[PDB]
This record gives C-alpha cells, sequence and structure tokens, in this order.
C-alpha cells in the first residue's frame, strides 16, 4: 500500500528488511528509486552488484535456506537517502508481478543548512498585462520543513498564496517556492511587501517595494 | 552503451488511447527484452507488461485488459499502447531494458526452475496527464537583478507564468550557462495551471552587459519562448 | 566268517526335512531407539563366533524353488509385520469427507494436496478442523471444493504405524534345532538346483536382510566370480528370473521435500501423524544410477543371459507392462517412507552380435501400503521429518520374459515382482535343512557276551 519508514545515524550501516519473504528458494532484487528519477537497480542477484554500483550496498545469498533478504548499506550518507524496493522471485508462489512496498530511507544527524531566500517583485510587462505576482523562492535547506507566511506592511496577507511542498534538489538540499498573487493596484497601494520563511526556530525575512 | 528515449504526448484525454515510443539506441531490439513500468505521484511504481526479443508479449493481470506493447523491427524503438485511460492512468512512464535469469533449485528435467527478469537500464521517463483541460501556452515574464548580496554576487531570473501541463524545460542562452543555474519545481495553482520560476546567480561584475536571455519550451503548447532579462 | 549287528550311535546320517527353524541375531542395546519389528523385544543372541564344518567328499542334491525355509520366513515377516501393527493407534475416525486443494505451486508441474477436514477431538462431544498434506496416491475424490476420501477406506480399516519402530532391515540369522543341520553350498558357479560337489554345514545361516523390495535385488550378497542366473525352469516364461550381480551397482534415492510432523490429537491416547506444511522447495523425490556401471552390468548379464539362448540373437529390454501400480515400480522403503520409481529408463536397451551422466528415475511416494498382497487392515506410514537419503546396494534383478513369439527370432525380457518369496529365495538358495538320524546298524564279526 504505502511507505515503510527507516532511519539511520550518518556513517553507520544499516539493514532493510524485505516485506512477503520467500517460501522457497528465491531471486530477489533491488531496486534504488528517486521521486521524479529513474530507478537505479542495486543488486539484480541476490550477491550481484551490476557494474558502477559502490560495493557498499550488498545482499543475502539463500545458501542456506531460513536466511532473510536484507539490503546492507555501509557508509550511510545523503545520497542514500531514497526509496528501496525489494522485487521478491521465489519457487513457491506464481509471477511476481509487483515490487515490494516501498521502504523510505532516511539519514539522521545531517548537518542543517540555513535557507537562501531571494524575494522577487512582479516584472513590468505583467503590470502591463494587468496582473502581479510576488515570487519568494527558497533554496538550500535542510531539513526540508519550512512555514511561509505573507505580510503587506504589519499585516498579513493570507488570501492567494500557493507555496509548494519542498522538494530534494541535487545539493542533496530541499527547495521551495511560495508565489503571491495580487492585483496591480494592490501592489501600488502599498508601502512594501515582506516574506517570511521560518525554519526550524529560525526565521528569515525579505522585502521589497515598488518603484 | 544503451540509451533509451520515451516520447510521447504528454497529455491525454479521458477515455482515449494513450501511444508512447521508447527509441533504443544502444543495441539491436531483437536481443533482450523490454518492459514498461508507471510511476503514480503517492503510490509506488508498477510494472505493466513486458516484450521478448522474439516479440512474445505478457502483461500485468490488473491492467492486462487495456494494455498493449509491440515492437518495430525497423526502428530500434517499442510503442506501448492503453485503452480507456483515466486520472489514475496518468504517471511518470519508464521504459526499461530486462534482461533474463534462470533460477535452478532443482533438477531441469524435471522442472524446479523458475525465470526472474530484472531491468538493468532505464530511460530518463517521459510524464503523462490524463485530464479534459485543454492545453495552456506558458507566459514568460522576466525577473529584474535586485541590485543583492555586496558582491560578487547578485540574482536574476524568469517566470513562467500558468501553463498546462507538466514539464516546461527551461535553458539559458541556449545551453551556454550551466553555473548558479537553479530551476524550482513548479506550483499547482487553484487555477488548475502549474507555475514555474528559474534563477542564476551571477556576479554583479558581469554585469554588464552580458545579454542574458533565457529560453523556454513547453511540448504540449508547440511554442519556443525566448525573453531577454535586463534591470 | 560268522556276521552280526552291531549298533552305532552317533553315525553321520541325515534326510531331507522341513521343521520350525527360529531366529539369531546379535544385541544392540540401542538404548535411545529401539524395537524394530524383526529383533522385537527379543531376538536370540548370535554365538560369538560361528561354526562353519566343511564337509569333505559331500555332494548333496539343492533346490531352492522347492525350499521350505522361504515360506517359514514368508510368513514369519508377514506374522512379524501383524504383531507390530497390533498395538498401534488405528485411524478410523480418519475416514472424514476431505476437502482438499493443491499445494501451492506455479503451475508448470503437482502431485501432493493440502486437505482440510473435521476430526474428533478428546472430548466426545468437541470437533476440530484439521489440515494434513496427502499425496495423490493416497486420496479419491467423490463428487465440489473438491471433496476427497482415503484410497482405503472403502476396501479395508487402516491403522498407523508406531513412530518409534522402525523399517530398517537388520541381519537375521535362521537357525535350526538340536538335531536338524543347515548345509551349505559353496559352490561359486553353482546353479540353482543341482548336486553342490562343496557342501559346508552350519547351524546357522548368515546375516539376512530382510530387505523388501520389488524388481531390482537391494543390499543382498553377491555371487563370487560370475554374476548368477537362477531360474526354476528358463524355457518357461511364466516362471520368473532371478539374477544376482558379481559387482554392486550404487543406487541413491533422496525425497528433497524437507517435510515436517504435526501430531494432532484425535482422541484419549490418540495421536494422529499429520503432515505439515512443506519448509522450502517443492522437488518431487528420485534415484541416480551412474550410468556407465549399469551398462558394465547390463553387458555381463547378457553374456550369462545368452548362454541359455544361443551364442547369438537379439535380446532386448523393455519395461514392465503388466498389473497394478504397486507391482510396476520399484517399491522400496527408505527411512519410513514407501518410494515408487519408473524404472523404464533401466530396461530400454537392445543387444545383439555379442561426463558423470548418472540415469534419473521419478519416484512416487505412498503413505497408505498394503504390501505382500494384503488385502484388510491397511498401514498409514507416519511422515519423516527432514530430508531423506539412502544409500543402497543393489545387488540382483528379478526378470520375466514375455514368452509366446516365434522362437530365437529375437529375446525379450522386462522386470517383474510376482511375489515377495523370490526376494527370500535370493539369499535362501544356498541353505537347506536336513534332520540328522544318527542310528546306523551295520555287521561286524563281533559278537555280544552269550548269555548261557
Ligand atoms: C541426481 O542426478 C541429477 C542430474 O545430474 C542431479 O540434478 C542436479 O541436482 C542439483 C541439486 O541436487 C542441482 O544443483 C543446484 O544446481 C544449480 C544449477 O547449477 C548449474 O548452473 C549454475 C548457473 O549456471 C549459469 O549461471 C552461472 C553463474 O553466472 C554462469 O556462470 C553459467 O554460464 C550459467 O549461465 C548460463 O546458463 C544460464 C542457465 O542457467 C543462462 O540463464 C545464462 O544466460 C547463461 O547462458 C552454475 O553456477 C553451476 O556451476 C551449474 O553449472 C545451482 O544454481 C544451485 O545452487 C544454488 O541454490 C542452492 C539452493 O537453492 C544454494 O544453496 C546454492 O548456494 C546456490 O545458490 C547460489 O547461487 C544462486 C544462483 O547462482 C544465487 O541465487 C544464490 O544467491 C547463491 O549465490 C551464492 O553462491 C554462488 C555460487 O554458488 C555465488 O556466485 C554467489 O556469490 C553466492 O555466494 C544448486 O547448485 C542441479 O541443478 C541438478 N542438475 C541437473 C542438470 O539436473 C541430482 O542432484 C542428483 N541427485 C542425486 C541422486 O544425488
Ligand atoms: C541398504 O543399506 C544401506 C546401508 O546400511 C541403508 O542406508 C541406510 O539408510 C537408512 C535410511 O533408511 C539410514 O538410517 C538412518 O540414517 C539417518 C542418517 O544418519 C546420519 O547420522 C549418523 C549419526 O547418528 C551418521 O553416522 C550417518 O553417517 C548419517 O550422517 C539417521 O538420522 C536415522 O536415524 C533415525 O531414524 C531411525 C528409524 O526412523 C530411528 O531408529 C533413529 O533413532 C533415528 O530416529 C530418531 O532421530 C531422528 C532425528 O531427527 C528423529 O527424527 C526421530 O524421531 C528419532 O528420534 C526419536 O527417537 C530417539 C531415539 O529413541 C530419541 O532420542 C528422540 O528423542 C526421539 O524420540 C537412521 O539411522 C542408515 O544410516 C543407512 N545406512 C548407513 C550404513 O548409513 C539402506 O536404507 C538399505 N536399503 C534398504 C532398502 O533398506
Ligand atoms: C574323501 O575321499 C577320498 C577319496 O575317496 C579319500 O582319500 C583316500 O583316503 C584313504 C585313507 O586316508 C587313502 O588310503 C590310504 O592311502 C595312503 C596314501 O598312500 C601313500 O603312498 C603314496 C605313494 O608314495 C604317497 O604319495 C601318499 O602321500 C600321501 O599321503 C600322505 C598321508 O599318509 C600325505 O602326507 C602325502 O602328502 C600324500 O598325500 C601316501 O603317503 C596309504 O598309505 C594308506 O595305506 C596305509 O593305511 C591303511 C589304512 O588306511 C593301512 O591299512 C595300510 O596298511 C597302510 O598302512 C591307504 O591306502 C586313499 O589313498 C585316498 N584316496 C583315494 C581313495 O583315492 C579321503 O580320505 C576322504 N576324506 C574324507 C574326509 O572323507
Ligand atoms: C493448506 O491450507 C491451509 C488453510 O486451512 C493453510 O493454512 C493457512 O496458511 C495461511 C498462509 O497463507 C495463513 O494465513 C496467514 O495467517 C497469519 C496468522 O495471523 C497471525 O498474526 C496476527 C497478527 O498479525 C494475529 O492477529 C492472528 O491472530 C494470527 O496469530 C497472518 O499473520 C498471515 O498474514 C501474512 O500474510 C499476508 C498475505 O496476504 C500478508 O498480507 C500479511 O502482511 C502477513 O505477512 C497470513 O494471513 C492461515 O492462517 C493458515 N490457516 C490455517 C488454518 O492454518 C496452509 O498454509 C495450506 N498449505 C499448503 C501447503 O497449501
Ligand atoms: C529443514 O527445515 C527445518 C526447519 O523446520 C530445519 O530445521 C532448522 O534448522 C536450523 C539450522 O539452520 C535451526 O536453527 C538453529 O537453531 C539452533 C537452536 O538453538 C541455534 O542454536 C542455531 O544458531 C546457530 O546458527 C546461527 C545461524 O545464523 C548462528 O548465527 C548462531 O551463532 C548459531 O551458530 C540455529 O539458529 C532450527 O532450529 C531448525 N528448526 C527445527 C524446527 O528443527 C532443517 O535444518 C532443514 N533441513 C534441511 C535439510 O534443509
Ligand atoms: C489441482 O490440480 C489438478 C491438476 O493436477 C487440477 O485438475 C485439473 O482440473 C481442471 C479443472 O479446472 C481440468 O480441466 C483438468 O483436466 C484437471 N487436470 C487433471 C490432470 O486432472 C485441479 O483442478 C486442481 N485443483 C485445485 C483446487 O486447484
Ligand atoms: C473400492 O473403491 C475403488 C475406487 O477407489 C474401486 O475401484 C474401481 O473399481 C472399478 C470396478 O468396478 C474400476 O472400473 C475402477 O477403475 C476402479 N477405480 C480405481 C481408482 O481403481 C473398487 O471397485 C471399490 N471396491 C468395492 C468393493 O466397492
Ligand atoms: C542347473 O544345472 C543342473 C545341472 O547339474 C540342471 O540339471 C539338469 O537339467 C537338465 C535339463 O535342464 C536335465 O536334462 C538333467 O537331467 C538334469 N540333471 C540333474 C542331475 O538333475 C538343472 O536343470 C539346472 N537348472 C536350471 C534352472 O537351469
Ligand atoms: C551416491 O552418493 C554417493 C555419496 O553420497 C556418491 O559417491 C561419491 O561419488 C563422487 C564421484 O562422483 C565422489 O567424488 C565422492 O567422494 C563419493 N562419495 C563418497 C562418500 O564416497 C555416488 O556417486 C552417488 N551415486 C549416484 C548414482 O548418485
Ligand atoms: C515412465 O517414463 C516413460 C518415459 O519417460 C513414460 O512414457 C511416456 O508415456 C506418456 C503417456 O503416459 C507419453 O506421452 C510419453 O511420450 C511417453 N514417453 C516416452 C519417452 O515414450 C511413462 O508413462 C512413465 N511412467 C509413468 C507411470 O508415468
Ligand atoms: C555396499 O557395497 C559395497 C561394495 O562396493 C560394500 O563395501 C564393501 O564391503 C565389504 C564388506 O562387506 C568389503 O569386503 C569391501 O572391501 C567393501 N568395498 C570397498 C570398495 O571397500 C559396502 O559394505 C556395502 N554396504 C552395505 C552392505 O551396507
Ligand atoms: C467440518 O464440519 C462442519 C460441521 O460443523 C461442516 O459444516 C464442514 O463442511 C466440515 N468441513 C470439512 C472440510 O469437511
Ligand atoms: C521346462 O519349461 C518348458 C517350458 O518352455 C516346459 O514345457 C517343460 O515341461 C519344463 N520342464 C520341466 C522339467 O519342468
Ligand atoms: C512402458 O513403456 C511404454 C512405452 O513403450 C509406456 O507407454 C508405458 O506407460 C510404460 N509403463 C510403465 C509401467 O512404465
Amino acid at each position: 500500500s504505502y511507505v515503510r519508514p527507516l532511519s539511520v545515524a550518518l556513517g553507520e550501516t544499516a539493514s532493510i528488511s524485505c516485506g512477503r519473504q520467500a517460501l522457497g528458494s528465491r531471486a530477489v532484487q533491488w531496486y534504488q528509486h528517486r521521486p521524479g528519477q529513474a530507478p537505479i537497480l542495486l543488486i539484480y542477484n541476490n550477491q550481484d552488484r551490476p557494474s558502477g554500483i559502490p560495493e557498499r550496498f550488498s545482499g543475502t545469498p539463500d545458501i542456506n535456506f531460513g536466511t532473510r533478504a536484507t539490503l546492507t548499506i555501509s557508509g550511510v550518507e545523503a545520497g542514500d537517502e531514497a526509496d528501496y524496493y525489494c522485487h521478491m522471485w521465489d519457487s513457491r508462489s506464481g509471477f511476481s508481478w509487483s515490487f515490494g512496498g516501498a521502504t523510505r530511507l532516511t539519514v539522521l544527524g545531517q548537518p542543517k543548512a540555513a535557507p537562501s531566500v531571494t524575494l522577487f517583485p512582479p516584472s513590468s510587462e505583467e503590470l502591463q498585462a494587468n496582473k502581479a505576482t510576488l515570487v519568494c523562492l527558497i533554496s538550500d535547506f535542510y531539513p526540508g520543513a519550512v512555514t511561509v507566511a505573507w505580510k503587506a506592511d504589519s499585516s498579513p496577507v493570507k488570501a492567494g498564496v500557493e507555496t509548494t511542498t519542498p522538494s530534494k534538489q541535487s545539493n542533496n538540499k530541499y527547495a521551495a517556492s511560495s508565489y503571491l498573487s495580487l492585483t496591480p493596484e494592490q501592489w501600488k497601494s502599498h508601502k512594501s511587501y515582506s516574506c517570511q520563511v521560518t525554519h526550524e526556530g529560525s526565521t528569515v525575512e525579505k522585502t521589497v517595494a515598488p518603484t | 552503451q544503451v540509451q533509451l528515449q520515451e516520447s510521447g504526448p504528454g497529455l491525454v484525454k479521458p477515455s482515449e488511447t494513450l501511444s508512447l515510443t521508447c527509441t533504443v539506441s544502444g543495441g539491436s531490439i531483437s536481443n533482450y527484452y523490454w518492459s514498461w513500468i508507471r510511476q503514480s505521484p503517492g503510490k509506488g511504481l508498477e510494472w505493466i507488461g513486458y516484450i521478448s526479443d522474439s516479440e512474445s508479449t505478457n502483461y500485468n493481470p490488473s491492467l492486462k485488459s487495456r494494455v498493449i506493447i509491440s515492437v518495430d523491427t525497423s526502428k530500434n524503438q517499442l510503442s506501448l499502447k492503453l485503452n480507456s485511460v483515466t486520472a489514475a492512468d496518468s504517471a511518470i512512464y519508464y521504459c526499461a531494458r530486462a534482461q533474463q535469469g534462470k533460477r535452478i533449485y532443482g533438477m531441469v528435467s524435471f522442472g524446479e526452475f523458475f525465470y526472474y527478469y530484472y531491468m538493468d537500464v532505464w530511460g530518463k521517463g517521459t510524464t503523462v496527464t490524463v485530464s479534459s483541460a485543454s492545453t495552456k501556452g506558458p507566459s514568460v515574464f522576466p525577473l529584474a537583478p535586485s541590485s543583492s548580496t555586496s558582491g560578487g554576487t547578485a540574482a536574476l531570473g524568469c517566470l513562467v507564468k500558468d501553463y498546462f501541463p507538466e514539464p516546461v524545460t527551461v535553458s539559458w542562452n541556449s545551453g551556454a550557462l550551466t553555473s548558479g543555474v537553479h530551476t524550482f519545481p513548479a506550483v499547482l495553482q487553484s487555477s488548475g495551471l502549474y507555475s514555474l520560476s528559474s534563477v542564476v546567480t551571477v556576479p554583479s561584475s558581469s554585469l554588464g552587459t552580458q545579454t542574458y536571455i533565457c529560453n523556454v519550451n513547453h511540448k504540449p503548447s508547440n511554442t519556443k519562448v525566448d525573453k531577454k532579462v535586463e534591470p | 566268517e560268522n556276521l552280526w549287528v552291531t549298533v552305532y550311535y552317533g553315525v553321520p546320517v541325515w534326510k531331507d526335512a522341513e521343521t520350525t527353524l527360529f531366529c539369531a541375531s546379535d544385541a544392540k542395546a540401542y538404548e535411545t531407539e529401539k524395537h524394530n519389528v524383526w529383533a522385537t523385544h527379543a531376538c536370540v543372541p548370535t554365538d560369538p563366533n560361528p561354526q562353519e564344518i566343511h564337509l569333505e567328499n559331500v555332494t548333496e542334491e539343492f533346490n531352492m524353488w522347492k525350499n521350505n525355509m522361504v515360506e517359514q520366513m514368508h510368513t514369519d515377516i508377514i506374522s512379524l509385520w501383524d504383531q507390530s501393527l497390533k498395538p498401534c493407534v488405528k485411524l478410523t475416525p480418519l475416514c472424514v469427507t476431505l476437502q482438499c486443494t493443491n499445494v501451492t505451486n506455479a503451475i508448470t508441474d503437482g502431485e501432493l494436496k493440502n486437505c482440510s477436514f473435521n476430526m474428533t477431538t478428546e472430548l466426545r462431544d468437541k470437533k476440530q478442523k484439521v489440515y494434513s498434506l496427502f499425496y495423490r496416491l493416497d486420496v479419491v475424490q467423490i463428487n465440489s471444493n473438491k471433496e476427497y476420501r482415503l484410497i482405503n477406506c472403502n476396501t479395508s480399516a487402516i491403522t498407523q504405524a508406531c513412530p518409534k519402530v522402525s523399517f530398517e532391515p537388520i541381519p537375521i540369522h535362521y537357525c535350526a534345532p538340536a538335531g536338524f543341520a543347515i548345509l551349505k553350498c559353496k559352490d561359486k558357479k553353482f546353479n540353482g538346483t543341482g548336486p553342490c560337489p562343496s557342501v559346508s554345514t552350519v547351524q546357522c545361516t548368515h546375516g539376512i536382510k530382510p530387505v523388501v523390495s520389488t524388481q531390482l535385488l537391494l543390499n543382498g550378497s553377491l555371487a563370487e566370480e560370475e554374476v548368477m542366473i537362477r531360474s526354476e525352469n528358463i524355457t518357461n516364461n511364466a516362471k520368473n528370473i532371478l539374477v544376482q550381480f558379481n559387482t554392486p551397482v550404487q543406487i541413491n534415492c533422496t525425497r528433497p521435500n524437507n517435510n515436517t510432523r504435526k501430531s494432532i490429537r484425535i482422541g484419549p491416547g490418540q495421536a494422529f501423524y499429520a503432515t505439515g506444511d512443506i519448509i522450502g522447495d517443492i522437488r518431487q523425490a528420485h534415484c541416480n544410477v551412474s550410468k556407465a556401471t549399469w551398462n558394465e552390468t547390463l553387458g555381463k548379464v547378457v553374456k550369462q543371459l545368452r548362454k541359455h539362448f544361443g551364442n547369438n540373437t537379439i535380446i532386448r529390454f523393455a519395461n514392465s507392462s503388466g498389473g497394478d501400480l504397486e507391482v510396476t515400480t520399484h517399491s522400496f522403503n527408505c527411512g519410513g517412507e514407501f518410494f515408487y520409481c519408473n524404472t523404464s529408463g533401466l530396461f530400454n536397451s537392445t543387444w545383439i552380435s555379442n561426463s558423470n551422466d548418472s540415469i534419473t528415475l521419478p519416484c512416487r511416494i505412498k503413505q497408505i501400503i498394503n504390501m505382500w498382497q494384503r488385502i484388510g487392515q491397511a498401514m498409514y506410514a507416519p511422515p519423516i521429518q527432514g530430508v531423506i537419503r539412502c544409500v543402497s546396494n543393489i545387488t540382483g534383478l528379478i526378470l520375466t520374459r514375455d514368452g509366446g513369439s516365434t522362437n530365437s527370432t529375437t529375446e525379450t525380457f522386462r522386470p517383474g515382482g510376482g511375489d515377495m518369496r523370490d526376494n527370500w529365495r535370493s539369499e535362501l538358495y544356498k541353505y537347506k535343512v536336513v534332520k540328522i538320524e544318527p542310528l546306523g546298524v551295520a555287521p561286524t564279526r563281533c559278537k555280544r557276551r552269550v548269555v548261557g
């Protein structure tokens, strides 16, 4: 149905159990999948890793029955964090079409990174189009949990606010963006507009004003 | 040494036939197997079917009634066709090269061997949305530099107003500038159209003028838009 | 010139006699596991050293086919089987209707069946629904889910072999009482019947293992020098053919399935041993036989075969074609499970003009058995835990001709097992029972002291 969570300290090895354990002799495939990217198989046969894969990942051979297919990751790092699927093929069960239930690997103890916020006022060409959007961009922040509150002056806006859920980038840090839709007349009326981003206990505020 | 390229519409009306094409450049289609996998948001990835080198199909029982897989001999491409699609059929679609393995736990003559498959090479993946809503070309507005941190450093960007559907590809100077680029994921507004932003971090000494232009492409809209950005 | 009769007591004189023999076997404490049916609680221990006394000049006629030691041993095995079955649990309530499904596999192959059924508990009023694993041969269908019954329930009652007793054959020495003796033919080239030039006398036979077998003979004794062909009459097709090897072939039989035993209580004291679910792969039982050695042994057989069929003639081998399933397959017991093997791969040959590659034989398994053509009380062999693997010497064979055909054109040999006694004859061919008549009267020139 849905994903099972796993948490590991940074730099410490981890074992990933496989659901629907086999009834007879089995050949298991371990796939590494990142959301939005192409899945990479780490182990096609239970021992066996394709070329290019680091030696840190390993799986159990079923030399003697009774062993449980697990995925061992040594030197756990940020890049290891991901979703891992366990494709099972045993002799007793028939054709196994579905992959295993996903396993969300999270790496604990990662160093937190302050968010880099950049607020952009609406373009003049957008104002000619009779529309206005304030664009608040947040990059390179971990852990990926932020709250965005918009202010005009003192006042909060609370309307026309649309924010993306944070998404991981190649930096292994998260990235989120917030859009405040406004009418050009409302943009000209107020003195300045402020984007407030709260990350953990800290809070960063950026301000922009009409020309 | 094998490359897979997924090409398709990216948007299909509900209750219509979806088609996709997966071109292979590394090797002949008739030596290895091929398979289709789809990844829908909020769910695990799903194996839907595979095709053999000798052109023998086999489908997942859940979708068996609606899926047809084909492979072309003249072109190293394999096609996927899905009938009576709905909003759930919309997902990221991957085609992958599957190799066959034989696992023997007893003696072969009586049986006691089962075949297993595994996909070593994957394509980048094409996204497909299913909705009655029409296509909407993007509106590109430049984001002027604030003039931001005591230098080097300053930031500019491009805004892609509401469009449909995903994805939008963004390059800068036709791929000439790669450093400092960061294209954020789009937001689905209550309007029903996505909106994204793309920023570049450059030194204020670079200004000016370095003549920074951003290029935006929307495959469903059939429109390619280039916009100049300046203070 | 005057001759008088004189009495001599203890003269070496004997006559052919049939008497009641008794058992003898060396004592193994076996304090851990006990009570194999043949050794019983007791069988008389063997003498520390047996005495085999050669008889110079003595030539005695033997007939292995008119031997009574065979019939005695036959009735002894049968009676021993019944004596060991009496105290064990009889499965009269196990004839409930069974709802059975196949054991899980991808359906590329599957004999064995998963059977659920009701069963009386210990309290008379309460009932339990339990499940057991049954091989296909033990059960037959009547009508739905599907519905099944045990094959025996319409022919006879059934009783479960006690788990402690072992079916392993141990050597049993047949001994004659005082006043009788056993004569042993030591002729290497000895035909089945006829005058034996080299004869010795013994009080007890050698250690004979009562191996219950069909087709090929197992764990027997090997003839020295040439292999031996023994029949009651060679030219008669109806009479079987006994073959004894000089070199033993090796045969390995394994049941790879890693079975489990489930003890379900079916009454006060009573306990049925159901077959639990298999652990691991589903593999069927088999036996390999080295193709090279079996080709050599088959070659030596046909060399001795042609000595009775012409120096040149077509001698071919075919599979069994007569009778029910229990006579068509090489039936035997290994570790407590009863194996039944397709032997067609061993007897598919034709002989004319004078890698490892081990042959493999498929073997099915039955848990309900009626050996020695027994109609009536059947036996349920309890399941054996773990994987089974036994190595056996195959020392002999039992063959049969096809009979009516155009003579001397081609000769065809198929394996048969018409009777179980032929297995006893294969090891009793050399022994014979006689009674000592120690009273001899002869004339000498000796007279007793006159009364007058
Ligand atoms: C009576 O007589 C009959 C007839 O002789 C006899 O029948 C035999 O019974 C045996 C068991 O009783 C049975 O044995 C098993 O045999 C399996 C097959 O062995 C052969 O093939 C394999 C594979 O060959 C492939 O792949 C190799 C590896 O890359 C490759 O080099 C070859 O080129 C070949 O590829 C080619 O052919 C493929 C088709 O198979 C094709 O797909 C390819 O495209 C290519 O064309 C060889 O490795 C052997 O050398 C033999 O040649 C064997 O696979 C199996 O054991 C495994 O399973 C056991 C239990 O399930 C485990 O306990 C054991 O450890 C093995 O598991 C290991 O390997 C598997 C798969 O490789 C892996 O999934 C596991 O994780 C585990 O890996 C670990 O060990 C391996 C190596 O051992 C290491 O590499 C890893 O790093 C891990 O450490 C059993 O060995 C036999 O099949 C059967 N024979 C026949 C012909 O019937 C019967 O036994 C006799 N019985 C009596 C009466 O005594
Ligand atoms: C032709 O001749 C050949 C050669 O003689 C025959 O081959 C023989 O084949 C036999 C199989 O049918 C085989 O017998 C068995 O061998 C098994 C393997 O032995 C291994 O271990 C020994 C060490 O002990 C090694 O030396 C050897 O090399 C092997 O590695 C044994 O495991 C078997 O033991 C059991 O079964 C018999 C009868 O069923 C019992 O009498 C015996 O006590 C064993 O049973 C107990 O233990 C098992 C263990 O799981 C339990 O499952 C079972 O319930 C029993 O446990 C209960 O009882 C004990 C004792 O009271 C108690 O402690 C416990 O708590 C429980 O209550 C068995 O011995 C022969 O070894 C093999 N011959 C040779 C020389 O190896 C061939 O069959 C012949 N052909 C024909 C047609 O007959
Ligand atoms: C089984 O059946 C066979 C055949 O029927 C029996 O063999 C016969 O045994 C009888 C009695 O033992 C033999 O009769 C006697 O023969 C001896 C031998 O003659 C001597 O001279 C030979 C010529 O030089 C010489 O080669 C012989 O060598 C043999 O014998 C000695 C042992 O004595 C041995 O050590 C050597 O190696 C040789 O093998 C031998 O020296 C002969 O001497 C006898 O005469 C004497 O004995 C009688 C009493 O028996 C006495 O009355 C005389 O006055 C004289 O003193 C006697 O003739 C017969 O030859 C054997 N062979 C036949 C009949 O063909 C055998 O005994 C049976 N055994 C059993 C267990 O039933
Ligand atoms: C012959 O036929 C019999 C039926 O009479 C089979 O016996 C059944 O075997 C199945 C196995 O497929 C058993 O089903 C399993 O039951 C387990 C019992 O649950 C216990 O644990 C829960 C807590 O989780 C307790 O609340 C409960 O009281 C029990 O103590 C389940 O745990 C199993 O669930 C697992 O498998 C499912 C499969 O979809 C997964 O989705 C789950 O996540 C989990 O991994 C499972 O449901 C059944 O109970 C057996 N019945 C009986 C009467 O024995 C034999 O197996 C069959 N044999 C052959 C050879 O065919
Ligand atoms: C057929 O299947 C049965 C299962 O029903 C199987 O019996 C099992 O064998 C295993 C052996 O692998 C037993 O497991 C052992 O149990 C003992 C009991 O305490 C433990 O001490 C053992 O621990 C050792 O092995 C570990 C392996 O990781 C080591 O890490 C450890 O340090 C010890 O050295 C071990 O766990 C199991 O108890 C039995 N179960 C039963 C019910 O008998 C049988 O072996 C199978 N046979 C075949 C031929 O496949
Ligand atoms: C168990 O397996 C047997 C095969 O050994 C199945 O028997 C078959 O049943 C189908 C009915 O769907 C018939 O068409 C076939 O002819 C049967 N084959 C044989 C060899 O008899 C049986 O249906 C299976 N039962 C279950 C419950 O799975
Ligand atoms: C007992 O039941 C068996 C079935 O298990 C009967 O065997 C059948 O006998 C008939 C003869 O009328 C044959 O045509 C069938 O082929 C037999 N079936 C099998 C599976 O062997 C047997 O006749 C029954 N005996 C009695 C006395 O009722
Ligand atoms: C075993 O060999 C003996 C020879 O000692 C056979 O006995 C002879 O058999 C032939 C015919 O086969 C008869 O003509 C002779 O009269 C028999 N001789 C004696 C002394 O009885 C015996 O038949 C052979 N047995 C088999 C089964 O071939
Ligand atoms: C039956 O099994 C025995 C042993 O389990 C086999 O004997 C082995 O033969 C191989 C040669 O292939 C030798 O390397 C081993 O050393 C032997 N083992 C022993 C204990 O001597 C025998 O070959 C098997 N026979 C068949 C027909 O399968
Ligand atoms: C024993 O094996 C032989 C050959 O392996 C089996 O003969 C086969 O019989 C089936 C019909 O039952 C035919 O379709 C096959 O063509 C036969 N094989 C050959 C090679 O001719 C025989 O049936 C087996 N015995 C049992 C009881 O299954
Ligand atoms: C199985 O047969 C073999 C013959 O290959 C037997 O091994 C021989 O045993 C006898 C004693 O009975 C020795 O004189 C031989 O030297 C042995 N042969 C070899 C090659 O060493 C083996 O004992 C038999 N196993 C049984 C009867 O259980
Ligand atoms: C078990 O007994 C019940 C009676 O309570 C019956 O309804 C059911 O069909 C029985 N099940 C089988 C497999 O015979
Ligand atoms: C030997 O067998 C043949 C059958 O071919 C038979 O006619 C003959 O009477 C038999 N001879 C004896 C003495 O039994
Ligand atoms: C004997 O072999 C024939 C093939 O000639 C086959 O049809 C038959 O089933 C076999 N019988 C046995 C009992 O193996």
